[PDB]
């Protein structure tokens, strides 16, 4: 299938990071030659659906919520859009759209990473078996701090898995997570994750 | 002086000649100054004016784009209403919309129109105040409620108080030498003998304004038709005969501050 | 300038 | 109350193929249009109408198709089916100039053969004992493999009951062999508990996964068994 | 449904000075059907070259249109040869200088 597609909005920053809580402000010009015209912003959860998250008549004087502001400037052609106090459920791809009566114009779209907060790190990377008669096994790399990176292996037969933060409600627990395996035999709960840099402080089990 | 700005629109469908015509034309004032229609080849809005060629690209595409919306529009709005009066389909049926705005001496806003007629017959229109509107019959009664819920109004007021106005101003500016011309009319009369009778006739013409044709007492009933184009940019009109041989007035424009 | 916003069905 | 439906969300189909995807809505929007969203989660759209009896191209090629004769449906097709195609697709009706309302969405994905798909392989491994001496707490891990079509969804249960505190799956899958184009899938998902828990053989954990593959409607000819629709699940009890 | 009969009103742009060049004016309006055949007769036999503006209409919804095309002389009378569906036969209105 072949696609038209107008410079009409600008999203300049595809990914971003904000610590959690806090504010980050998601940038967006544009250029049109109407007078009318609507805008939105939209955010698209990991379960992929999109979201309203404002609409800006532009004839409606100024702005009109929440944690959730915007800076509309018809002369500059601007249009950010603030968030206070980051939540890890905002974690999300946000679009910057321009509409009139015939469609919407989305940009290519910001994504948005929130670090949680991580009161006391502990780096740790445990083995696990799967207890049952299995091949192989795995390796955890977890309580890291957020601002820790994962790479992934210079090889083919290994695999590594990215930065995931669970989220323990009742005890107000956060921990971010990383997972290897393989099916080689040179492969060792030691020489994981050698190709991304790791805090010195990380504990090795050997029993 | 006080200006206009017009759009008007029409959709025509066949008994099964393939997809329905369909023409936009925009009026300044009296002046012309954009065309389209589907059966033409260039698919695009085409200039009617001297001054109007120098917009840029962006303009025309806009413009192009937003017109084919209108036909869209149009396109469906013709099938809803031969639903709406329960039309038989090998019928051919016509749509016509028409708004734009007035402005004063000063170049501020006066009044802005929009209005909708099927088969030649009003349909709806928006009200004066431009935040309401006015159902012609009862089928038309559910345009009105859905257009109400839709803010349709909002965005139509929006446009006319602002967008219309401003390029409107826009347009005088450019075609100040073009446009604002109120040269004065010819006038001249006829005679012909039809024996004791002989035909008299006041003619009027080239006059750039179209608005403008007797006393002996002024009466009505008996006098006379429209005003014509020239082609060029001015306009041109006519209007009695009585049984005499020794002749009485004819009668007010613009461009004058008249008998002879 | 044609309507951009504004122009809805019947 | 009013909303937008399409289906199905996932969908996985041999090249050469004609498709149908429907679209549902029930706002009385008149104002209908069609999305497709890359890998790099940018939006083309593909067709739209304004109403019935009209149509409008966002796609140049004829490759896809559309027909609007209701109001409430708005189903897209593709006569023919390309790796290319293999994307995600978006429906959303519109008021007037307002939002629109997006729909869940439909995950594609053309493949050369059907031979290609493949259901997952789900294990579930038990905390670290060092881990537990350690931190005191009991970390999970449950890894699905070797499903090609990469559309799963997983949920972890305790006791018969789907539970999401403590969970952390990852953001989507990944792949095994990068140069192929057909290539199959891996996915983790960690649940993390108190060490008290976790050590209670009462307990008992079940990582589950619904996997999403052929319907009946899709023809197998092949020796090995018809890849369905299905949900495959590892299991592990508490541990004194 | 409404039916609306044209009003044609054949005319000069200029002056006829039988000389000079110009330019015949068939002037229609208040009509329905939109889709209308006209033809510009010169000593009875259609002009080929004749040109139409873009359709419009009034106030009332009725519709008018200018044909036009580029010699006077004070011998011919041209004519505006038209068929419309509300005539039963077309008209044709022959061109009058002071008439």
């Amino acid at each position: 299938m072949e696609f038209s597609m107008a410079q009409t909005v600008t999203q300049s920053q595809p990914e971003m990071s904000v610590q959690e809580a806090e504010t980050v402000t998601l940038s967006c010009t544009y250029d049109t030659s109407e007078s009318d015209y609507y805008l939105f912003w939209y955010k698209q959860p990991p379960s992929r659906q999109m979201i309203l998250v404002i609409r800006q008549e532009a004839y409606k004087q100024q702005n009109a919520e929440n944690r959730f502001s915007v800076n509309f400037q018809k002369a500059a052609k601007s249009f950010s859009l603030k968030i206070s106090d980051s939540q890890l459920g905002d974690a999300a791809m946000y679009f910057c759209a321009y509409g009139e009566d015939d469609k919407i114009i989305f940009g290519k779209g910001t994504r948005l990473h929130i670090l949680p907060n991580i009161q006391n790190p502990d780096p740790a990377v445990y083995q696990l078996r799967d207890s049952k008669s299995s091949d192989k096994s795995v390796c955890l790399f977890t309580d890291f701090d957020s601002q820790t990176n994962v790479s992934q292996s210079k090889d083919s037969d290994v695999y590594i898995t990215d930065k995931c933060v669970l989220d323990m409600r009742s005890m107000d627990f956060k921990s971010n997570s990383a997972v290897a395996w393989s099916n080689k035999s040179d492969f060792a709960c030691a020489n994981a994750f050698n190709n991304s840099i790791i805090p010195e402080d990380t504990f090795f089990p050997s029993p | 002086g006080s200006h206009s700005m017009r759009y008007f629109f029409t959709s025509v469908s066949r008994p099964g000649r393939g997809e329905p015509r369909f023409i936009a034309v925009g009026y300044v004032d009296d002046t012309q100054f954009v065309r389209f229609d589907s059966d033409a080849a260039s698919q695009r809005m085409e200039p009617r004016a001297p001054w109007i060629e120098q917009e840029g690209p962006e303009y025309w595409d806009g413009e192009t784009r937003k017109v084919k919306a209108h036909s869209q529009t149009h396109r469906v709005d013709l099938g809803t209403l031969r639903g709406y009066y329960n039309q038989s389909e090998a019928g051919s049926h016509t749509v016509q919309r028409m708004y734009g705005c007035d402005v004063g001496s000063d170049w501020r806003f006066l009044r802005g129109y929009h209005q909708y007629a099927y088969d030649g017959k009003d349909y709806i229109a928006l009200k004066e105040d431009l935040r309401s509107w006015t159902a012609a019959d009862m089928a038309a009664q559910t345009t009105k409620h859905k257009w109400e819920a839709a803010h349709v109004a909002e965005q139509l007021r929006a446009y006319l108080e602002g967008t219309c106005v401003e390029w409107l101003r826009r347009y005088l500016e450019n075609g100040k030498e073009t446009l604002q011309r109120t040269d004065a009319p010819k006038t001249h009369m006829t005679h012909h003998a039809v024996d004791h009778e002989a035909t008299l006739r006041c003619w009027a013409l080239s006059f750039y304004p179209a608005e403008i044709l007797w006393q002996r007492e002024d009466q009505t009933q008996d006098t006379e038709v429209e005003t014509r184009p020239a082609g060029d940019g001015t306009f041109q009109k006519w209007a009695v005969v009585v049984p005499s041989g020794q002749e009485y007035t004819c009668h007010q424009h613009e461009g004058l501050p008249l008998t002879l | 300038k044609l309507v951009a916003l504004g122009i809805n069905a019947v | 109350e009013a909303d937008i439906y399409q289906t199905p969300r996932y969908l996985v189909i041999g090249t050469g193929k004609k498709i149908t995807l429907e679209c549902s809505q029930t706002m009385g929007h008149d104002k209908m249009y069609w999305y497709q969203q890359d890998p790099g989660m940018e939006l083309h759209l593909i067709h739209y109408s304004y109403g019935v009896n009209s149509t409008e191209k966002g796609d140049l090629s004829s490759e896809s198709t559309v027909s609007r004769i209701r109001t409430e449906h708005f189903p897209l097709t593709l006569e023919s089916a390309r790796p290319s195609h293999t994307s995600q697709y978006l429906c959303a009706s519109r008021r007037g100039p307002y939002e629109q309302y997006f729909g869940p969405g439909t995950r594609l994905t053309v493949t050369e053969d059907l031979k290609n798909v493949f259901p997952p392989e789900v294990a579930v491994f038990e905390p670290s004992e060092a881990e537990i001496s350690h931190t005191q707490k009991a970390t999970l891990v449950c890894l699905a493999t070797g499903f090609y079509p990469d559309h799963v969804e997983l949920s972890w249960w305790v006791n018969g009951k789907e539970v999401h505190s403590g969970v952390c799956t990852d953001p989507q899958p990944l792949k095994e062999q990068p140069a192929l184009n057909d290539s199959r899938y891996c996915l983790s998902s960690r649940l993390r508990v108190s060490a008290t828990f976790w050590q209670n053989p009462r307990n008992h954990f079940r990582c589950q996964v619904q996997f999403y593959g052929l319907s009946e409607n899709d023809e197998w000819t092949q020796d090995r068994a018809k890849p369905v629709t299905q949900i495959v699940s590892a299991e592990a009890w508490g541990r004194a | 449904m409404i039916q609306r009969t044209p009003k044609i009103q054949v005319y000069s742009r200029h002056p006829a000075e039988n000389g000079k060049s110009n330019f015949l004016n068939c002037y229609v309006s208040g009509f329905h059907p939109s889709d209308i055949e006209v033809d510009l007769l010169k000593n009875g036999e259609r002009i080929e070259k004749v040109e139409h503006s873009d359709l419009s209409f009034s106030k009332d919804w009725s519709f008018y249109l200018l044909y036009y095309t580029e010699t006077p002389t004070e011998k011919d009378e041209y004519a505006c040869r038209v068929n419309h569906v509300t005539l039963s036969q077309p008209k044709i209105v022959k061109w009058d200088r002071d008439m």
